[PDB]
RNA sequence: CGGCCGCCGAGACCCCGGCGCACGGACCGAUUGGUCCGUGAUCGGGUAGGCGGGCGUGCCGGUGGCGUAGAAGCCGGGCC
RNA sequence: ACCGAUAGCGAACUAGUACCGUGAGGGAAAGCUGAAAAGCACCCCGGGAGGGGGGUGAAAAGAGCCUGAAACCGGGCGGCGAUAGGAGGGUGCGGCCCGAAAGGAAUGAGCCUCCCCGAAGGAAACCGCGGCGACGCGGGAGUACGAGGGGAGGGGACCGGGGUUGCACCGUCCGUCUUGAAACACGGGGCAGGGAGUUCGCGGCCGUGGCGAGGUUAAGGGGGUUAAGCCCCGUAGCCGC
RNA sequence: CUAAGCCGCCCGGUGGAUGGCUCGGCUCGGGGCGCCGACGAAGGGCGUGGCAAGCUGCGAUAAGCCCCG
């Protein structure tokens, strides 16, 4: 209600949606994790996030990867383990699963057909520096939106 | 090419006022005597009891707006219409 | 700057009528008077009854493309036509025995303009 | 803005004259379909009506 | 003449198809210009468009003007007249003028305008 | 090096169509003008600068109007 | 005939307030829900913040509240996309894609066939001749063709326009001083708002209008008016003769 | 059904331009009104509300007390 979804073809009979606003996590890492999770099944995405939190599986970086070391295995390449972002997105996914279940859809047939992360409001702060200079020290927040659909 | 948009009768004065448009693409503004003759011939007017109040050309348009009057009688003409218009139209 | 010409619609109509009458009768006096009236306002011709008396003969038709002023003394009987007449000039012309008429009246009386003298 | 007294008088006279022109009155926009004549002269009894 | 009218209409159509869009120099480079596409005369000392170098956008000139006979006419050949009510609609010439209803006119008045135009035989460019 | 032959090559030159400008002419406008015709091999680049016309914005005096059957504003398109 | 929240007083608001300097003193930013709070009862999830349903309202306009532009960021769609070089564009067209309305169009589109006229320009087959040769000359012939201007028949839904990209050729950004700017000369991260020939006095000149050997009032006075608008007077003075 | 990347449209976020509104400013011919204080002024400090911090108003009678209209 307060915030809208970028998905245009929402169908309440077959789809469910959830969101989280003003998350104190990195929007860039949220974007990377959402790009990895797009197009996946809900249970598979939950297992992916669990592995990332447990540090058993790196998330590749395709856009924001400066000064990032490579990882063992094929396709790496820069990668890391955004545990905080993974936890927040896991909470959002659990919420969307609850919404789908309350609607009446089978949780085992849900595919993530839409997932996105946006930059939200910036919480401003300052940090003192040398030669009497006050310099910005800001927190960037993230909005997460997810829409899942029941496949037949 | 004359198309009369409006003809109105004034009994309180005793005249017919005609508002018309002349459509002359590629031709100069028609002369007053030509417009009078064409109007009189077409509308069956009395040539000695009618004047052309004005003919106006507006920028790059080939349609000129004309206003003319036709009084009931020469008495009404001399009573209402003034001296300079009478000299210009040559009815005096 | 550009010359905007006379602002008076009556004067503009008179100039157009003068040109039309000159074309109709095949004479140059009316066109000459038209351009003389069309000359800039700050240079418009001003003529005095003294000059009219000096250079006019009895019973002559005079046309002034401007204003006629009444400084001096008039003795001849002259028919003077001008755009503007001062009150003193008109009184003096009438007393001398001429007529103070307009250019339209002069054209109506003498359409060919034969024998008319232009004075500035 | 200054205006000469004689020029103002001439303008007033011209406006008074133009008041009695049928073509100008109609072209301005006034409705004179039922007006008997122009200029419209009425008796002096009109000056005493206060209702 | 109808033949000359049609020929000049074709000439204007070809000329305005060939005419380019005159735009300010470096209009594509900045959003402040790309969002407001206009033409401004280049006046710099070293401006290539001002110097009229080949390989650069052209500049408007008096030669691009349409033929005088059909200048400003609707592509259909009629002359557009902006109409706001039935009184303005009824003053048109049905043979050679077309009516364009003002964008501000509401549906209630537009219905009456369209009906009057249909029963008078006047073409309407934007019938609702 | 001494000559020749044929081709290719500009916005130059020639031709058709259109625009404007300068000058002259006819006709027509209730404040600078408007339509049309005639001549231009002897009009059409342009910095400083001079001159003429036109487009756009706020408000006032008039005049003619639109709008909850949807004004201003904003976004993407069609036409001139 | 002043401004309309970067404007107007610095302050439309808890403004000479917050705040800076030991001190004289200096001094901001900040307006708007809706007609009515009717300001979301109840259910699922979450530690919470909140999320999803469901309600109120003509419209969420949801208090982070009228409209919500540009820059910027994320996703979806169309086009290109890992052997290709130029300031990111210009001319023409091709590939892919969009194409209801406002442009044309079933009173006929792209397209196919045929006929007539035609400016400047303008071939060749073939025949005869000149030249060592490239080749040229006379006929063909001012013919075929030619910008454009007209007509007839067939078919029956596109054409104009737009986004991206490809190919051929061309193209070393914008403003500025300078003889000379792509410059290894200066000002140039992006966007939105603001931003620079104004007023008075004197004088020269021009466009127009009034009166005219005269022209004109100043301060001020009377009438009338909601009013400072409007009407009449006012010769002191100034210029000219 | 090419990874990053580039341009265009749509949706969403961030931001607060534009538009509309105005109990506030600015400028004015005219009209009105122009000094307070040792009978203690102006300017300040501190208090004062049931829940009361700021502004405003009041002064231990403290967002107030009494009397005619």
């Amino acid at each position: 209600k307060r915030f809208g979804y970028s998905f245009q073809n929402f169908d309440p009979k077959r789809m469910a949606r959830a969101s989280a606003r003003d998350l104190r996590i990195s929007p860039k890492l949220a974007v990377e994790v959402c790009r990895e999770l797009r197009g996946m099944m809900l249970n598979d995405a939950l297992r992916y996030l669990d592995d990332v939190i447990a540090l058993k599986r790196p998330v590749p970086l395709k856009r924001y990867n400066d000064s990032q070391g490579h990882k063992p295995g094929k396709g790496f390449g820069p990668g890391r383990y955004p545990v905080k972002v993974a936890k927040a997105i896991k909470k959002v996914l659990l919420n969307v699963k609850n919404n789908a279940v309350q609607k009446g859809l089978d949780p085992d047939k849900l595919k993530i057909i839409h997932i996105a992360a946006h930059k939200g409001p910036v919480l401003r702060g300052w940090y003192p520096r040398a030669f009497g200079r006050a310099t910005p020290f800001n927190e960037q927040t993230t909005h997460i939106e997810v829409v899942v659909e029941e496949i037949r | 090419e004359i198309r009369i948009k409006e003809i109105k009768e004034n009994k309180l004065i005793g005249r017919k006022e005609i508002y018309f448009e002349i459509y002359h693409p590629g031709e100069p503004t028609p002369s007053r005597k030509d417009v009078k003759g064409k109007l009189v011939a077409m509308l069956d007017l009395n040539p000695e009891t009618t004047v052309i109040q004005y003919i106006r050309s507006y920028f790059g348009s080939y349609i000129s707006k004309g206003y003319a009057k036709a009084y009931d009688s020469k008495e009404r003409m001399l009573y209402i219409e003034p001296e300079y218009i009478l000299i210009r139209d040559g009815l005096i | 700057m550009k010359r905007t010409g006379p602002t008076d619609p009556n004067l503009r109509r008179l100039i157009r009528y003068l040109r039309k009458k000159s074309n109709e009768y095949g004479v140059k006096i009316w066109k000459d008077v038209a351009w003389r009236l069309e000359r800039p306002r700050r240079q418009r011709a001003e003529v005095n009854v003294s000059k009219i008396n000096r250079y006019a003969n009895d019973g002559e038709m005079i046309v002034v493309p401007g204003s006629v002023l009444g400084a001096g003394k008039l003795e001849k009987k002259v028919i003077v036509a001008a755009w503007k007449f001062s009150e003193t000039a008109r009184r003096k012309i009438i007393e001398a025995g001429g007529e103070a008429i307009t250019i339209e009246e002069l054209i109506e009386r003498n359409p060919t303009g034969s024998g008319v003298r232009i004075m500035e | 803005e200054d205006i000469n007294k004689k020029e103002k008088r001439l303008a007033l006279m011209s406006a008074i004259a133009a008041t009695a022109n049928y073509d100008l009155v109609r072209a301005r926009g006034h409705i004179i379909d039922n007006v008997p004549q122009l200029p419209l002269i009425v008796v002096d009894d009109l000056q005493k009506v206060q209702k | 003449d109808e033949k000359e009218f049609k020929r000049l209409l074709r000439v204007r159509a070809r000329l305005k198809r060939k005419k380019p869009r005159f735009l300010r120099q470096e209009w594509w480079r900045y959003p402040k210009f790309k969002n407001d596409p206009k033409w401004r005369r280049p006046k710099g000392i070293d401006s290539k468009m001002r110097l009229k170098l080949k390989g650069k956008p052209r500049s408007p000139s008096i030669g691009w003007s349409s033929p005088k006979l059909v200048r400003g006419l609707h592509p259909s050949g009629y002359e557009e007249v902006l109409v706001h009510n039935v009184k303005e609609l009824e003053a048109l010439d049905p043979k050679r003028q077309a009516a364009r209803i003002a964008h501000t006119v509401g549906k209630k008045k537009r219905i009456e305008i369209i009906k009057r135009a249909e029963e008078l035989g006047i073409k309407v460019l934007n019938p609702r």
